[PDB]
């Protein structure tokens, strides 16, 4: 299962 | 710096004159991941190549596998043919039945 | 052995009024399981192993929502670096993140990844220890200090040491004996005359998997890894994988010469020299 990235680059 | 393919042509099976087999040509180690790749026979572009989808490395790099049914002869020679960002004229590599 | 999941997360943005071609792939014990392209008929997570039709469409409703967030993500944070390195309008450029996880056979957690790529060079880690980060660029320097602003490792972390364990250990059982194949190599060597009183040995290793390999040559013990030639590991097409590792020595003499083959699917290692 992927991840949910958090804040933005 | 863009990174320059690194290709292998090679059949999937031992190459035996008048045995059908199929034709591989491995491009890696390139980016960025768009590329073009043609698979030659005599010169000529064969049609219906089946190609793999886009994948990338631990290190990054893309790689993709082309690959199409042949019968090597004695007579016909056979070739991958590569555009890419990072070359300025096409590459072509041709099938050796030894490598 | 032990065990790991990844997924490759690729966009790549060109130049128009498009949007950036989203790509993700899943890997269980380095084998595509599952995907999602963006550029799809139906953009969606499809399985690629035949374990994973197992799984209900709640689970691919999940997934491939959970996909177009990331699209998203990607699409913001390909703008700001657009900034980040001060490149104009009309490029070619391509964001990359690799995540996942690695089990020792224990199936214990041994380590949690995440990086992220730009132009395909390295932009910015998760260290092992799941709560720093390593900067490459000194334009990476401004989302460290903006991730440690919002502590990002720890929802990274908790990811990692949760979520992505238990879904491999999920997939693991799903997947059981499948992913647990080995074909081991068959070597031979071809015998090729030069000039100069020498022939060229070349040692073959077909129909393998996975594809981790060594070849060597010998000369009495010696291992000659000094002027042989190797070619990267390829594919067959068919699931297996092959290689091959040359020397040049003078013929007559070819029982001097020694080939030996390592793969996991070996009981042992292949010894062979060149058959007359």
């Amino acid at each position: 299962e992927g991840s949910r990235n958090q804040d933005w680059l | 710096i863009q990174k320059t393919p690194q290709i292998q042509v090679y059949s999937r099976h031992p190459p035996e004159n008048g045995k059908p087999n199929i034709l591989n040509c491995y491009v890696t180690q390139f980016h960025p991941p768009h590329i073009e790749i043609q698979m030659l026979k005599n010169g000529k572009k064969i049609p219906k190549v089946e190609m793999s989808d886009m994948s990338f490395s631990k290190d990054w790099s893309f790689y993709i596998l082309a690959h199409t049914e042949f019968t090597p002869t004695e007579t016909d020679t056979y070739a991958c043919r590569v555009k890419h960002d990072s070359m300025a004229e096409p590459k072509t590599v041709y099938w050796d039945r030894d490598m | 052995g032990p065990h790991s999941m990844r997924y490759f997360e690729t966009a790549v943005s060109r130049p128009g009024l498009e949007e950036p071609r989203y790509i993700s792939v899943g890997y269980v014990d380095n084998k595509e399981f599952v995907r999602f392209d963006s550029d799809a008929e139906n953009p969606r997570y499809e399985p690629r192993a035949p374990w994973m039709e197992q799984e209900g469409p709640e689970y691919w409703e999940r997934e491939t929502q959970k996909a177009k967030g990331q699209e998203q993500w990607f699409r913001v944070s390909l703008r700001n670096l657009l900034g980040y390195y001060n490149q104009s309008a009309g490029g070619s450029h391509t964001l990359q993140q690799m995540s996942g996880c690695d089990l020792g056979s224990d199936w214990r957690l041994l380590r949690g990844y995440l990086q992220f790529a730009y132009e395909g060079r390295d932009y910015i880690a998760l260290n092992e220890d799941l709560k720093t980060w390593t900067a490459a660029d000194m334009a990476a320097q401004i989302t460290r200090r903006k991730w440690e602003q919002s502590g990002a490792a720890e929802h990274y972390k908790a990811y990692l040491e949760g979520e992505c364990v238990e879904w491999l250990h999920r997939y693991l059982k799903n997947g059981n004996a499948t992913l647990l194949r080995t074909d081991s190599p068959k070597a031979h060597v071809t015998h090729h005359p030069r000039s100069k009183g020498e022939v060229t040995l070349r040692c073959w290793a077909l129909g393998f998997y996975p594809a981790d390999i060594t070849l060597t040559w010998q000369l009495n013990g010696e291992e000659l890894t000094q002027d042989m030639e190797l070619v990267e590991t390829r594919p067959a097409g068919d699931g297996t994988f092959q290689k091959w590792a040359s020397v040049v020595v003078p013929l007559g003499k070819e029982q001097n010469y020694t080939c030996r083959v390592y793969h996991e699917g070996l009981p042992e290692p292949l010894t062979l020299r060149w058959e007359p």
